[PDB]
């Protein structure tokens, strides 16, 4: 039941709580440099 | 360190938070006392005649 509930309801989350909560100017920075060196 | 630091405060605040439940935890479960324990032990034995 777990499973089947947030393979589902995960990215509801997500995107509920970024629209809720703005993203700091400092946070963003540091997603860019991850996300660059992840890629 | 410090470089590693200056651009992520939120990793050195959850460091922080983590020492202050620590300390807190440290407080709740240490005995009072007016000195430390100096005391020896001591054994004594009682004889009748
Ligand atoms: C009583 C004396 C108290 C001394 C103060 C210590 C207080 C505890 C603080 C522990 C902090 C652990 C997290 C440190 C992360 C450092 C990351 C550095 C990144 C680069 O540079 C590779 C990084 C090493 C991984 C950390 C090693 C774990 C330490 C235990
Ligand atoms: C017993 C005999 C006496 C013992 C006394 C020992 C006391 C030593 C305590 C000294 C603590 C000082 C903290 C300095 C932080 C690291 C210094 C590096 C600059 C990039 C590398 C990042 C470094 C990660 C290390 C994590 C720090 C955890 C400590
Ligand atoms: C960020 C900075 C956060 C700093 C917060 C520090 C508060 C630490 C209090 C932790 C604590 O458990 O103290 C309890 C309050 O006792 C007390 O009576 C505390 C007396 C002093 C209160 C204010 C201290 C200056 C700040 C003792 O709890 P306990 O009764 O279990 O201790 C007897 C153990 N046997």
């Amino acid at each position: 039941i777990g499973t089947l509930l947030s393979v589902f309801l995960v990215p509801l989350f997500y995107v509920v709580v970024r629209k809720f909560f703005k993203e700091t100017a400092h946070e963003h920075e540091m997603a860019v440099r991850h996300a660059s060196k992840a890629g | 360190m410090a470089k590693f630091f200056i651009d992520r405060p939120i990793f050195a605040w959850v460091i922080s938070i983590f020492i202050i439940a620590a300390g807190i935890f440290g407080i709740k479960s240490l005995p009072v006392s007016q000195y430390p324990s100096v005391a020896a032990p001591t054994i004594t034995l009682h004889a009748i005649y």
